[PDB]
């Protein structure tokens, strides 16, 4: 299956000329399904549609009647379908049924299947087109089978692209190999999502009676992003064609820009090999954050002795807290809670107090009013957080725990963080507030209620935390894991944020006990401790260089051979170690017998 | 407590007419930071997990019977409960959206305004198995009378125990929500031989006192 | 909201342990607090325990903090019942509630605010204590005789008894008339199990016309039966 699919890759063409191009193309020589079908090997499976693809068939009588394409074809969202009446070509958007072999064949009055429109019976006929002869042709060559009906279907920028050709057969069940170019047919605007399809028999099995025919061939391929160079003829036709991909000599007679290579040495690429692996590592495990002050008191702050701190250079434990059963609650503000167990950030804002059970509902970051504004709330700027748990079981007491009072009230301090706090009569926005006379009031209530009273009641403790991001070095972050060591591979590696791609060896390289890794006379890095075995690595880079295809000319032969420049053999590939055959399209775009020179391999 | 109850345990509506779900709740529901009030009408069957179908208690919300729903009032309710029997029939109270605590209580139960027409009253013997009769001995029964509506004596042996019965009882065999029910004697099996000499008495809310009848075991 | 479903429909022993079986998923389990089902299937399941069934996170009254004590029943992403001291609390509806729609674009286990009253319901199921003796294939020919049952008042029925549940297999009535309902369940008697005295509306004219059968139990009583007789 090869050297069909190539079409005219748009409207702008012209004459005498190689042109090198990226297109969705089918490449060369990849396999075709061939849908072999024979009556009770037989049904129109519904295929995805990836990328686009390549379509052919075995025809004349338009047997192939049609195609579905879409997301679904058949429930909710509009679909394309395209129907071969027996004049010409229908066309349709509307969101069809087809749960069976697709039989919902009705038509419009004027030539009905035969001119006029098939499919009626949908919901959302957005688009609907009517062609000429496009059945006829078709039918207009020599007996069926005798002839394939050849297309590409492509689907980008809410366009689906049709382009075809028809060409003759000699056998009924294959796909010659005979070079042909495709003409653009459509460039349908109708926007909808494809990614399944199906052909279109419509309940036929043809007078055509090769085997009482139940029955055809036809052939799906995909379409992959590929260079291509297109040789023009002086009337404008697409006359040959390079996929230059395939083979080393493929790539280099579109590096060269000619269909004919002289005997030569040429510089076509470069290789680079692909690391293999991830190392990641990091020292042993200090700094941890002091949250067991502001989290875990015997004891917490009631409402005005609210203990409150800010804290950096630090490593947070908050996966643990998060992994917690203990909380009755806790919500995020700012970014959520299942990543600030690993996140970074340049400092916390954090702070402890208690509620009854009730007055939970006012507390957050993002929420305001006159319970929180007038003995805590924070500004709602960090990426702030909340945390409750018991203090019925704990720092309450029977009667409502009268050293854990209630929110004291100060309507005119509206100063996030400063947010009341005080043990004071001072309810108004502006009055004299003094200690208890006429002109200024106090509520006063008791929180800490015991575990025994109604589950409004049962008070929390609570903490609330509040972390800052900026540009400047993050230094609060979650734990970090370290890795497994993968010495002698290429592989992407991580120390103390040294970042590289690099062969990791064990290395002779003395170096003081105060430093962490070697410069060299360029100064770019090559060795490093490990900073968790103090093992003294040195980095060396994944292998590189020119690629060289050695050739006769082609008028003498084909063959090919090709140089890895500087490198030893033994990075080069996974190779099959036959003399003049490069297993390229797969291996390396080589793949094949190996010698070792001081130029490379 | 946040739990949230009714008042009136069963409703008491006549047929379409707008009686009301009362009911109570914890504090400050109409809270200062969400303004909307958190009290919601519970709307759904006895033995369910109590669902909210009246979001902020001012109407029903989707799925709500709309004749069970309406205005709430900070620590109280009151919503409508119309034609009860039916539609506001569906299990009811205020319920809370408040916080992790919040929740419904048990719900006003569907009933309704009724009739309450006598019962029967004479003799009531068992049959010829008295010697292990139980409970039924000494039975009265009653129609077109809600099942609240009548009653009957625990006349085992002539003792006249009026209102006495152990009893049960169901919905409406007449349209103005008048039920249908039975009642008899109380006892253990073998006690409805000594019971077998068995009157019947029985009373109504629509009706007059208990008075009886009675007759020998195997016979009417 | 969640995936809801309730079973495990089962009868408390006094002071004995207390079981149930729930399905839940989302913000109704993890985001709001599910309710543990705390009220009598009388009336609506009250949600007297509070739970994350995704953190093991709880709440309660102190009756219901062990009478409906629950675990994460992990396969389900729910509820089930673990509750000892069995008794009328915890005869309870088996039930667990799927909480209120979650009250922001919060993280992590967040009902500071919005309830544990379901958004989803699973139906829930039945409970009872179980105090009641299992027993109930004992019947007792009486019910109103025809003076007593005297013509549009009329029933046919049957006298239950030793019946573990109160809803009898033999419906006290043998099927010969249903003019209204009124042959409802048994009450717990002298005998401590279920006894009977109730019948469906009926002709009282004779025994035969106001037909009847007796046997108390159902599949909870291990005894059920429908064995005939009648009134007078
Ligand atoms: C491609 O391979 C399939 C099996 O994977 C085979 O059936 C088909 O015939 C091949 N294509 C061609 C053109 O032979
Ligand atoms: C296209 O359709 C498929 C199948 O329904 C769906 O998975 C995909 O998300 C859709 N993409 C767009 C961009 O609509
Ligand atoms: C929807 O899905 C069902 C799946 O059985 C299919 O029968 C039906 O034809 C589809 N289309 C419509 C529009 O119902
Ligand atoms: C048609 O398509 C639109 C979406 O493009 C959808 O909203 C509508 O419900 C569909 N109508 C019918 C009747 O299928
Ligand atoms: C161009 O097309 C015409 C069509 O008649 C053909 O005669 C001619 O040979 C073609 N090629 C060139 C180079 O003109
Ligand atoms: C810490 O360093 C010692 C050095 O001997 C090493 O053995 C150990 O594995 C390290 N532990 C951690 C937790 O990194
Ligand atoms: C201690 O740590 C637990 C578990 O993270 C936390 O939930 C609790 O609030 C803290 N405080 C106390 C006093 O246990
Ligand atoms: C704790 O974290 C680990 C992370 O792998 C997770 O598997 C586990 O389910 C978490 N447990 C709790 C109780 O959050
Ligand atoms: C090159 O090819 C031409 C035919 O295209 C032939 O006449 C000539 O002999 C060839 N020469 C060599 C050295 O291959
Ligand atoms: C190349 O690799 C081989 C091992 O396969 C090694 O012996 C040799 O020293 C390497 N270097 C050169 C320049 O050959």
């Amino acid at each position: 299956s090869s050297m069909r699919g190539v079409y005219y890759p748009d409207e702008i063409f012209r004459s005498d000329t190689l042109y090198l191009t990226q297109d969705l193309f089918l490449p060369f020589y990849s396999n075709v399904t061939g849908f072999h079908t024979i009556n009770h090997t037989f049904g129109n499976p519904v295929i995805p549609f990836k990328d686009g693809i390549y379509f052919a068939a075995t025809e004349k009588s338009n047997v192939v009647r049609g195609w579905v394409f879409g997301s679904t074809m058949n429930n909710k969202s509009q679909s394309v379908i395209i129907i071969n009446n027996s004049t010409n070509v229908v066309i349709r958007a509307c969101n069809f049924e087809l749960c069976d072999n697709p039989f919902f064949a009705v038509s419009k009055p004027m030539g009905t299947q035969t001119h006029t429109m098939i499919f009626d019976n949908a919901f959302n006929c957005t688009f609907e087109y009517i062609s000429d002869a496009f059945s006829l042709d078709v039918s207009e060559k020599s007996g069926n089978f005798k002839h394939l009906r050849e297309f590409v279907f492509k689907n980008k920028d809410g366009f689906l692209y049709v382009y075809k050709g028809y060409q003759p057969i000699d056998v009924v069940r294959d796909l010659p190999s005979g070079f042909n170019t495709l003409k653009p047919i459509f460039k349908l605007p109708l926007g909808i999502n494809i990614t399944n399809f199906r052909a279109i028999l419509t309940a036929f099995s043809p007078a055509q009676d090769i085997w009482g025919t139940s029955a055809a061939a036809y052939f799906v391929g995909y379409l992959k992003p590929t260079t291509f160079m297109l040789k023009y003829d002086e009337n404008g036709t697409i006359t040959d064609a390079v996929d230059c991909s395939q083979n080393p000599l493929a790539e280099l007679k579109c590096s060269v820009k000619s269909f004919e290579i002289d005997k030569g040495i040429y510089q076509t690429s470069n290789f680079r090999v692909v690391p293999s692996g991830d190392v990641v590592r990091f020292p042993n495990i200090t700094n941890l954050c002091p949250f067991g002050e502001v989290f875990n008191a015997t004891k917490f702050p009631s409402v005005y002795a609210w203990e409150r701190k800010k804290i950096s250079n630090c490593v947070a434990d908050y996966s643990v807290l998060y992994n917690s059963t203990f909380f009755s609650t806790f919500k995020c503000y700012g970014v959520s809670a299942t990543k600030l167990n690993d996140l970074c950030f340049s400092n916390v804002y954090a702070d402890s107090f208690v509620v009854k059970g009730d007055d939970v509902r006012q507390i957050a970051p993002g929420q305001t009013g006159v319970i929180a504004d007038y003995n805590y709330k924070l500004p709602d700027d960090f990426m702030g957080c909340v945390l409750a748990w018991n203090t019925r079981n704990i720092d309450a007491t029977s009667t409502g725990n009268y050293n854990y009072k209630y929110r004291y009230l100060r309507h005119g301090k509206l100063r996030p963080f400063e947010r009341d706090i005080s043990n004071v009569p001072f309810s108004p926005d502006g009055k004299p507030c003094t200690p208890p006379a006429l002109n200024c009031y106090w509520p006063l209530n008791d929180y800490g209620f015991y575990t025994t009273t109604g589950i409004g009641y049962q008070p929390y403790r609570v903490v609330v935390l509040s972390f800052e991001l900026l540009n400047a070095p993050a230094t609060v972050c979650g734990p970090k894991l370290s890795t497994d060591l993968i010495k002698n591979q290429c592989v992407n590696f991580n120390f103390n944020g040294l970042t590289g791609t690099g062969v990791l060896t064990p290395s002779s390289k003395r170096f003081q006990p105060f430093q962490q890794f070697g410069r060299d006379v360029s100064d770019f890095t090559d060795s490093v401790r490990d900073p968790k075995t103090s093992e003294i690595l040195d980095i060396s880079p994944c292998s590189f260089g020119g690629v060289s295809v050695i050739t006769p000319g082609t008028n003498a032969s084909s063959e090919v051979a090709v140089l890895y420049q500087d490198v030893n053999c033994t990075d080069v590939s996974t190779a099959i170690h036959a003399d003049q055959l490069t297993p390229a399209w797969r291996i390396y775009s080589t793949g094949n017998n190996v010698f070792q020179t001081q130029a490379g391999c | 407590d946040i739990v949230m109850t009714q008042s009136p345990d069963s409703l008491a509506v006549s047929l379409g007419e707008r009686a009301t779900i009362n009911c109570r709740s914890s504090q400050s529901v109409l809270y200062s930071s969400n303004n909307e009030n958190y009290l919601a009408w519970y709307q759904q069957k006895p033995g369910q997990p109590p669902k909210l179908l009246i979001y902020w208690a001012s109407t029903r919300e989707s799925g709500i019977p709309d004749r069970f729903s309406g205005s709430g009032s900070g620590t109280d309710f009151t919503l409508t409960i119309s034609r009860l029997q039916a539609e506001d029939v569906a299990v009811y109270y205020c319920q809370q959206y408040y916080s992790l605590p919040r929740t419904f209580g048990q719900g006003t139960k569907v009933e309704i305004k009724r009739t309450v027409a006598a019962p029967s009253v004479f003799i009531f013997p068992p049959s010829d198995e008295q010697l292990k009769s139980g409970t039924a001995s000494v039975v009265c029964l009653l129609n077109n009378f809600y099942p609240r509506e009548a009653k009957v004596q625990w006349k085992v042996d002539n003792a006249l125990q009026s209102g006495n019965s152990q009893e049960s009882v169901t919905e409406q065999d007449s349209k103005d929500s008048t039920y249908s029910l039975s009642s008899t004697l109380t006892l253990s099996k073998a006690d409805y031989e000594k019971h077998k000499v068995y009157a019947c008495e029985v009373t109504h809310q629509g009706l007059s006192s208990p008075v009886t009848k009675s007759f020998n075991r195997g016979e009417c | 909201q969640v995936q809801l479903v309730q079973s495990g429909a089962e009868v408390k022993k006094p002071g004995a342990s207390v079981q149930v079986s729930c399905q839940a998923s989302a913000n109704t389990f993890t985001n709001h607090y599910i309710h543990w089902v705390r009220q009598a299937p009388g009336q609506g399941l009250e949600w007297m325990g509070i739970i994350y069934p995704t953190g093991g996170n709880t709440i309660y009254a102190q009756g219901f903090q062990g009478r409906v004590t629950m675990t994460r029943d992990t396969s389900l992403n729910t509820i089930y019942l673990e509750l000892s001291s069995l008794r009328s609390e915890d005869t309870a509806v088996y039930y667990c509630a799927r909480d209120v729609r979650v009250d922001d674009s919060w993280s992590g286990y967040d009902l500071l605010s919005g309830g544990t009253y379901f958004d989803y319901w699973g139906q829930g199921t039945l409970v009872t204590v179980s105090s009641a003796s299992t027993k109930g294939p004992s019947v007792f020919p009486l019910a109103p005789s025809s003076k007593s049952t005297s013509g549009g008042t009329a029933a046919l029925g049957c006298l239950v008894k030793d019946y573990f549940p109160e809803p009898v297999t033999v419906s006290w009535n043998s099927g010969a008339l249903t003019s209204g309902v009124h042959t409802f369940p048994a009450v717990l008697q002298s005998s401590g199990l279920y006894s009977l005295s109730s019948v469906v509306t009926v002709p009282s004219s004779s025994l035969g016309t106001q037909t009847y059968i007796c046997n108390v139990n159902h599949k909870p009583s291990n005894t059920k039966v429908d064995k005939k007789v009648e009134p007078k």
